RNA sequence: CAAGCUUGAGUCUCGUAGAGGGGGGUAGAAUUCCAGGUGUAGCGGUGAAAUGCGUAGAGAUCUGGAGGAAUACCGGUGGCGAAGGCGGCCCCCUGGACGAAGACUGACGCUCAGGUGCGAAAGCGUGGGGAGCAAACAGGAUUAGAUACCCUGGUAGUCCACGCCGUAAACGAUGUCGACUUGGAGGUUGUGCCCUUGAGGCGUGGCUUCCGGAGCUAACGCGUUAAGUCGACCGCCUGGGGA
């Protein structure tokens, strides 16, 4: 099921770093819309976030990478 | 866009024959009307029935005879694409006499016989057999 | 802009005009004019020492400020003039306390534009500061190579060099040949690349606009007696030796730079 | 596209009676202005294919309009001719 | 997919743990998939081969497979 | 005048000169008549991954609305000023005042 | 021809989602190359080899730099675009679509020979750029031969700027616009009500995937997004080659 319907969210912020979290994997990968069960709707809008995230290196593109 | 009503209420007609359905619902015109008359005069259709005023809506109610439709063809002859007049001697008859023309005469929208019998021609709308 | 010449006679069929509106219709700025003598590619002991130069029309000498000095007083653009000396466009510029100066006009250089030398001296184009202020990785035209000397690398029309590095008392340049080399971090250099971009696309289309240009016909080794040069003789076209210079110098590859001097700049030859 | 101010006062300006907004006139006004606003744009931007064939059908619109309005009424059209500076 | 062996942990655990976590990635798979340049055509066209795939066997299961086999 | 969001890391060393910065960057936005809706120094900051060899970033959120041309000259002036590393500014269509979730 | 009307068509208000387009920045991963460290005999490659790179120190491994190109994951018979097509993130300029109520204009519409524009890839012109990939070309294999398939290389070209070219199985092999006619399972994007008592319930629009009824079709199949039932307009076909 999608947690940003029952939470009813406007817009998925990229500041909000401990959320984006849960919505990608151990190598830094974005989870799957099918996995985490979200909308289409906010998943390309979560994905953004992690994007934007990535680009202000609050998230890692990679685990690896150092 | 919608360049011929009266064939289109026609293959509406023809629709709901196929369909089975009760009625068949239209934006009515006053030629529209005349056809609707002259085919329930005939007894193709049970009745017809106008309503409205700003946008009226013909509302035909179909006609089934041993569970099958009565009517069986309805073709238009006359189109915007192709116009046809016929004369009173060069009036056609629909399966030999038995089916009827809609014909739109000097003296108003009538069948073919009628025509015939007044003795004056002028614009076939459709052949209904 | 490139204008192509209708084919009205041979000899102006190939002809390639740059024409710019935007260059001074009208007399340079006599001030800062100065007589320019043709010297016909002859020394001071009278011999030719550099073939194929000679005649040509009369050039006056526009008195181009390299060395870029006015510090912290701005100038604005007045007019972009033609200058015959150079490749490039030169620009009259003025100073906020009177004076009037040529520079090298940069690519987006117009009249009305707002200019500034110095160390405070805002990174916009035109605008000259030492190399250790102006930000790695930017485009970078008239540059010194000697502190104060004045500028001497990418002047000509439409060229530049990018700061590839800074680090300590140095920054490394790539110039337009594409050499690396090293020049002093305090050295001054303009901003933006050098005007004229389009010079290259120009065609003569006759002999006649070379000779204009101040260049005599160059004559082939091969055509001449071996008395002449080194490719000359033979009965009919004959060339069984490999080519040199005039003076007997392979010429197709061997390289020539000798000063070990400025070797410790050179970061890399071009290539 | 054009600004919600712009566009009120246009309607404004051309507007028979009030903020009728869906005369005939209005809309032309409001198409060439837009086309105005496009032609800045597309001096800057000369590939923007995409864009310019909205700007056409636009500019077509509006003539398309302007034929309507003449057939309809001649010496209004020739007004809004007059007061928007079109050939025809 | 780094993994850090903790305390009092046996290898052979560690080694499939490791080996989940590379599953998890689908590195090897990416790998293959970058081994040869694909065509974008040929790329479309596996992908429209897997979707009708996928909608077909879904199709034998729910409807065609829900009758007396024996 | 349009509502943005700007984002912008600080060099480790340069973090006792943000705060001026800070101040300068407020008075350019209030030169243009320019509102500043919410601002928040987020402090020093462990990276994800290192940018440009370094570790460590100071952090700081500033939503402003403003025209386009004084937040062109603050990006202008972000480029060339070498103690800030990343800046990201950022359309918004609102005001948004509340405050970030890291702060919260 | 004259006056009207509002259902077609269009304008306005507020939002909505979108790889729609053009311009400018930037980020991370990786390949390549360059400089240096560590280190030692192989590496690479294939069906198996060899050419090739390697004791002039390769490959491997770490550091620093350079540059070009493309954007993993999300990513989906998902979306947008007239079609071609469009995919990191950010900003600036910008086209279209849809819904929600209302308010207005009042047939202003549909189609379109000629005409004009856009139009993958490859190619051509001038100037840039050039990592990878790679026509051509070279060498090594394979083979009866191998001007191929496979391998090691590798130049145009691929990338950018502005021009030209105007073609593709440019395909849904299905011209455009409008109306009507049993359904089901989805996806996506709005929106109205309902105790959202919960991820929900009842609707109502837009775009879209599969299955299928009547009907149609030579059959295959198509089947409310028709290849059904009709209307308007255009393009095109007349046995196979030659062509
Ligand atoms: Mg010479
Ligand atoms: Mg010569
Ligand atoms: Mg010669
Ligand atoms: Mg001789
Ligand atoms: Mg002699
Ligand atoms: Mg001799
Ligand atoms: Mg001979
Ligand atoms: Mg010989
Ligand atoms: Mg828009
Ligand atoms: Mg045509
Ligand atoms: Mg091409
Ligand atoms: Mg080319
Ligand atoms: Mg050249
Ligand atoms: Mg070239
Ligand atoms: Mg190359
Ligand atoms: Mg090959
Ligand atoms: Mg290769
Ligand atoms: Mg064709
Ligand atoms: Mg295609
Ligand atoms: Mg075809
Ligand atoms: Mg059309
Ligand atoms: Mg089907």
């Amino acid at each position: 099921f999608c947690r940003f319907t029952a939470e009813g969210v406007q817009e998925i912020d990229y500041k909000d770093i401990a959320t984006l979290k849960n919505y990608i994997t151990e190598s830094g990968k974005i989870v799957p819309s099918r996995i985490t069960g979200t909308r289409a709707k906010y998943q390309r809008q979560l994905a953004r976030a992690i994007k934007r995230a990535r680009y202000l290196s609050l998230l890692p593109y990679t685990d690896r990478h150092q | 866009s919608m360049q011929d009503p009266i064939a289109d209420m026609l293959t509406r007609i023809r629709n709901g024959q196929a369909a089975n359905k009760a009625a068949v619902t239209m934006p009515s015109s006053k030629l529209k009307v005349a056809i609707a008359n002259v085919l329930k005069e005939e007894g193709f259709i049970e009745d017809f029935k106008v309503e409205g005023d700003t946008k009226p809506e013909l509302e035909l109610t179909l006609k089934y005879f041993q569970g099958k439709a009565v009517v069986e063809s309805i073709q238009r002859v006359s189109r915007p694409g192709l116009r046809i007049y016929k004369r009173k001697d060069e009036l056609p008859k629909v399966m030999a006499g038995l089916g009827i023309a809609v014909v739109s005469t000097s003296k108003g929208v009538m069948t073919d016989r009628a025509a015939r019998q007044a003795g004056l021609g002028g614009e076939i709308i459709c052949y209904v057999a | 802009a490139v204008v192509k010449c209708k084919p009205t006679s041979p000899g102006r069929r190939h002809v390639v005009k740059v024409v710019n509106p935007e260059l001074h219709k009208g007399k340079p700025f006599a001030p800062l004019l100065e007589k320019n003598s043709k010297s016909g590619g002859r020394n001071n002991n009278g011999r030719i020492t550099t073939r194929h130069i000679g005649g040509g029309h009369k050039q006056a000498y526009r008195i181009v400020d390299f060395k870029r000095n006015k510090d912290g007083i701005p100038a604005v653009v007045e007019r972009l003039e033609y200058d015959p000396n150079r490749s490039a466009n030169i620009a009259l510029v003025l100073y906020k306390d009177g004076e009037r100066r040529y520079i090298l006009a940069p690519k987006g250089l117009k009249a009305g534009d707002q200019i500034q030398s110095g160390v405070d001296a805002a990174i916009k184009p035109g605008n000259t500061l030492p190399m250790r202020n102006i930000p790695v990785g930017s485009t970078v035209h008239n540059v010194e190579m000697k502190p104060g000397k004045g500028g001497q690398l990418a002047r000509s029309a439409g060229t530049y060099v990018q700061i590839v590095a800074r680090d300590g008392a140095y920054v490394t340049l790539r110039l337009r040949s594409g050499e690396m080399r090293k020049v002093e971090a305090d050295c001054r250099a303009t901003l933006g690349e050098v005007g004229n971009a389009e010079h290259m696309l120009r065609v003569l289309g006759k002999a006649g606009a070379a000779r204009w240009r101040g260049v005599r016909p160059t004559v082939r080794g091969t055509a001449m007696n071996p008395v002449d040069h080194p490719h000359g003789g033979g009965e009919g076209r004959n060339f069984g030796k490999h080519p040199v210079t005039p003076w007997g110098v392979q010429t197709k590859g061997k390289k020539t730079r000798s000063n070990k001097r400025t070797d410790k700049f050179i970061v890399r030859r071009r290539s | 596209s054009l600004s919600t101010e712009a566009t009120a006062k246009i309607v404004s300006e051309f507007g028979r009676d009030a903020n009728d907004t869906g005369s005939t006139e209005v809309q032309v006004a409001l198409l060439t202005a837009q086309i105005n606003h496009l032609q800045g744009h597309f001096a800057e931007h000369k590939k923007d294919h995409h864009s310019r064939r909205g700007l056409l059908r636009m500019v077509s619109q509006r003539r398309k309009l302007l034929d309507y309005l003449k057939r309809k009424d001649v010496a209004r059209y020739t007004q809004l001719i007059e007061r928007l500076g079109l050939r025809r | 997919p780094v993994i850090k062996v903790r305390e009092n942990e046996p290898f052979d655990v560690a080694l499939r743990r490791f080996k989940r976590s590379c599953e998890k990635a689908g590195v090897l798979a990416e790998v293959r998939r970058r081994e040869f340049y694909e065509k974008p055509t040929t790329e479309r066209k596996r992908a429209k081969a897997s979707a009708v795939k996928r909608h077909a066997k879904k199709l034998a299961r729910e409807n065609a497979r829900r009758t007396r086999l024996y | 005048m349009r509502h943005y969001e700007i984002v912008f890391m600080v060099h480790p060393d340069q973090s006792e000169q943000v705060p001026g910065m800070i101040e300068r960057y407020t008075a350019a936005i209030t030169g243009a008549e320019g509102k500043i809706h919410r601002l928040e120094d987020w402090g020093r900051r462990q990276l994800a991954y290192p940018i440009n060899k370094l570790h460590k970033a100071h952090y700081v959120l500033m939503n402003v609305e403003a025209p386009q041309e004084v937040i062109d000259e603050l990006e202008t002036t972000f480029r060339f000023n070498d103690a800030v590393i990343r800046s990201m500014v950022m359309r918004t269509k609102h005001a948004v005042t509340e405050a970030s979730p890291m702060v919260k």
